[PDB]
């Protein structure tokens, strides 16, 4: 009770931050990771004198602020402005002190030395915290689908990562990099849209295009040949309206967004795709491990929900890999939230509560003793 | 000190993306001291903050702003927004008032109060309270300003009170036999500036909807007579029908302090 | 890596097969006697402990998931299973076990037969 009710786990994403209880079934509060910088000196009716304001209320009057956005692909860049997110988490948010709750959190695959004993330095000395941990991301996304091996693939807002893991332990050598995600789609989505000869000019239209997006489109295998039915003028159209009584119809760019996933030239990036990244990540993994990575092939993150994704990918790697090679693409329902969930569960343990890198190791060790 | 109530018909971002229409607007607000703007349909303040910087472009302390949550339990809400200039007056308090939320919630949009500190009048402390009421009860709304006031005086103790807007106050909406129940109207305690024969329409129609009242002895004597009246600014800047028609449908009911 | 859990220090001592369920976020060590009683609703961790002919250890890591049990317990049996090996100096090769579809040697270990059975302890959520 004093660990068991009392612990809290926190997703850091670039475009949202999950935060919550140890042992509930869904984090309590989802927010944007935003920080908005007032432009102007003003007052809202009531309220006194705004230095700044974190979360909804800064996606809410982002007119008149001037929005920072802390987590650059993934990784934390600016640290002044990511510790009054947390503030806002733990008093905001979640209504808790945090000076008698552990505290999880997550960082990203491939995060620096320094990132990791920052963040920790920031947690026991600013927040005063009795105890915390820094999990990974990719980690616990494979934990929440209940398993210790296999290809992890987190895609959220900023970047997505494949992450190769055996025994639990990940393989860093392995781990492949690409900066598009929801974000990047989004942003494709309100060019091929407005090119299509629509028009996206206020703010009701430039927000609802991300809306758009999550909602209609989907993942259509073989692009080549969903063209020919698309040019059929078959009802593979999807008309959706706007807050005010102007509606508008979808077609051929409906599947055309996602599936800049798979060709990244699509926006002139001269990368690879998320199937060609899956063959290449496992490529650099030991010979004798791969036939559990084809066949545990996990999925995290916001930016895999689209439909028809493990289709597409199914297809694709096993077209690409061995004949006889067996290939199966897992996609928890829960996915956008894998992270988190995997945390959740790991801080509620009884065998974590060892775990916890407390107060008493910090004051002598000092921020480098979690680094492991 | 020039103040002004002006009712801007949908106030939104497609509104202050037009560069010609935009040229017009901030140079009314540059008019006056303290602008009360209406029917600001912005969801996100993009319009606001677009017209605070082309006022604030070469001073950023040209203009700060007092500006409302959306408010409207007709599920199509719009903002009151003050613009005023720190240097002539400074605000020091402000708050949304509080009818009950229901069923008995007598406002559409709850008034948005503003206590001023202007050093350059005889006034030198006095209220604002802005309201856009809606048609249907112009006159419930109009009767229930009394008791906005009235909550002034238990608040701040501040009998100087300019209670001002776009009160759909006459016309269909507000006919003679109206004006009985209105207590606002009724007690002396009130002075009506903006009178029955003001017409605050862009329209052809004659109709003094925007009003500005005035309560308490100093404020009443701070006005400058022939002062308080609309401003055509069709006939001003010399445009066209559609052209004055395209910015707005009410004029700005302006008023000189001293 | 100092735990002291009550079953991580009896475990992997000698040569046998152990045994334990996911009972709300810990452990519990199953009777003897009911070995090979799996409950569909929850999930398990197995540790078989093999003598080896140069006097050393050799031990096999198996993590049973039930089919209608919750995702807690689910990945709990992940998690415990990764502590262990971890405990054990990184010396034992995991092994996943679904509900119908077990392994060739996870079979072996039960010279009384395998049974299922309908039921299991509550979820931690
Ligand atoms: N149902 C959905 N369909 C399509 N896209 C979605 C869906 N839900 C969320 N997304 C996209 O995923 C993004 C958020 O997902 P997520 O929270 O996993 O990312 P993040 O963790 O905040 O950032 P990252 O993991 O890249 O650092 C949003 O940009 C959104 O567009
Ligand atoms: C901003 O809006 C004004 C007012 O609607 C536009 O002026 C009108 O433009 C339309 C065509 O869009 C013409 O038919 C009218 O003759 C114009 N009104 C009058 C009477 O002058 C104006 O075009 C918009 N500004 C810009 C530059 O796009
Ligand atoms: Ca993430
Ligand atoms: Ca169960």
């Amino acid at each position: 009770d004093e660990d068991e009710t009392t612990a809290l786990v926190c997703d850091n994403g670039s475009g949202l931050v999950k935060a919550g209880f140890a042992g509930d079934d869904a984090p309590r509060a989802v927010f944007p990771s935003i920080v908005g910088r007032p432009r102007h000196q003003g007052v809202m009716v009531g309220m006194g004198q705004k230095d700044s304001y974190v979360g909804d209320e800064a996606q809410s009057k982002r007119g008149i602020l001037t929005l920072k956005y802390p987590i650059e692909h993934g990784i934390i860049t600016n640290w002044d402005d990511m510790e009054k997110i947390w503030h806002h988490t733990f008093y905001n948010e979640l209504r808790v002190a945090p000076e008698e709750h552990p505290t999880l959190l997550t960082e990203a695959p491939l995060n620096p030395k320094a990132n990791r004993e920052k963040m920790t330095q920031i947690m026991f000395e600013t927040f005063n915290v009795p105890a915390m941990y820094v999990a990974i991301q990719a980690v616990l996304s494979l934990y929440a689908s209940g398993r210790t091996t296999g290809i992890v693939l987190d895609s959220g807002d900023g970047v997505t990562h494949n992450v190769p893991i055996y025994e639990g332990y990940a393989l860093p050598h392995a781990i492949m990099r690409l900066d598009l995600a929801g974000r990047d789609l989004t942003d494709y989505l309100m060019k091929i849209l407005t090119e299509r000869g629509y028009s996206f000019v206020t703010t009701a239209e430039r927000e609802i295009v991300r809306d758009i997006k999550e909602k209609l489109c989907y993942v259509a295998l073989d692009f080549e040949n969903e063209m020919a039915t698309a040019a059929s003028s078959s009802s593979l159209e999807k008309s959706y309206e706007l807050p005010d009584g102007q509606v508008i119809t979808i077609g051929n760019e409906r599947f055309r967004c996602p599936e800049t996933l798979f060709q990244p030239s699509f926006i002139g990036m001269e990368s690879a795709g998320i199937h060609e990244t899956t063959y290449n990540s496992i490529m650099k993994c030991d010979i004798d491990i791969r036939k559990d990575l084809y066949a545990n092939n996990v999925m995290s993150g916001g930016t895999t929900m689209y439909p028809g994704i493990a289709d597409r990918m199914q297809k694709e790697i096993t077209a690409l890999a061995p004949s006889t090679m067996k290939i199966k693409i897992i996609a928890p329902p829960e996915r956008k939230y894998s992270v988190w969930i995997g945390g959740s569960i790991l801080a509620s343990l009884s065998t974590f509560q060892q775990m916890w890198i407390t107060k008493q190791e910090y004051d002598e060790a000092g921020p480098s003793i979690v680094h492991r | 000190l020039k103040i002004a109530a002006f009712n801007i018909r949908t106030f939104g971002e497609t509104k202050m993306s037009n560069a010609t229409l935009a040229s017009y607007i901030v140079r009314i607000v540059r008019r006056y001291d303290i602008v009360l703007i209406q029917e600001v349909r912005d969801s996100h303040l993009v319009a606001v903050g677009k017209l605070l910087d082309y006022l604030n472009q070469d001073d950023p302390n040209t203009y700060h702003y007092v500006v409302s949550e959306p408010l409207g339990r007709n599920s199509y809400k719009e903002r009151y927004l003050f613009l005023f200039r720190p240097n002539k007056v400074s605000v020091l308090d402000t708050y949304q008032y509080d009818d009950g939320c229901c069923g008995n919630d007598s406002f559409s949009r709850e008034p948005a109060v503003v206590k001023f500190s202007s050093h350059s009048t005889k006034v030198k402390e006095f209220a604002i309270v802005a309201l856009h009421s809606a048609p249907s009860d112009a006159v419930a709304e109009i009767n229930s300003l009394y008791d906005v006031y009235l909550d002034v005086q238990q608040k701040w103790h501040l009998n100087d009170v300019m209670l001002m807007g776009d009160f759909n106050a006459d016309c269909s909406y507000v006919t003679s036999s109206q004006w009985s129940s209105i207590r606002l109207r009724t007690s002396s305690t009130f002075q009506w500036l903006i009178p029955d024969s003001a017409d605050t329409t862009a329209t052809s129609t004659n109709c003094a909807y925007d009003r500005i009242v005035v309560a308490g002895s100093l404020l009443q004597s701070s006005v400058v007579p022939g002062s308080a009246a609309p401003f055509d600014f069709q006939a001003a800047y010399g445009l066209s029908n559609e052209m004055a028609l395209a910015i707005s449908d009410h004029y700005p009911v302006e008023v000189t302090l001293t | 890596m100092v735990v002291e859990h009550p079953e991580f220090l009896k475990a992997g001592k000698e040569p046998g097969l152990q045994i334990w369920r996911v009972e709300k976020f810990d452990l519990v060590p199953v009777p003897t006697n009911l070995y090979g009683d799996f409950f569909t609703g929850d999930a398990y961790v197995i540790l078989k402990t093999v003598q080896l002919r140069n006097g050393n250890l050799q031990y096999d890591l198996h993590y049973w998931l039930g089919n209608e049990c919750s995702q807690d317990e689910s990945g709990a049996a992940a998690i415990f299973t990764v502590q262990l090996d971890d405990y054990l100096n990184g010396r034992a090769v995991q092994h996943r076990e679904v509900q119908g579809f077990e392994s060739a040697t996870f079979l072996g270990y039960f010279k009384s037969g395998l049974k299922y059975k309908k039921g299991g302890v509550a979820s931690g959520f």
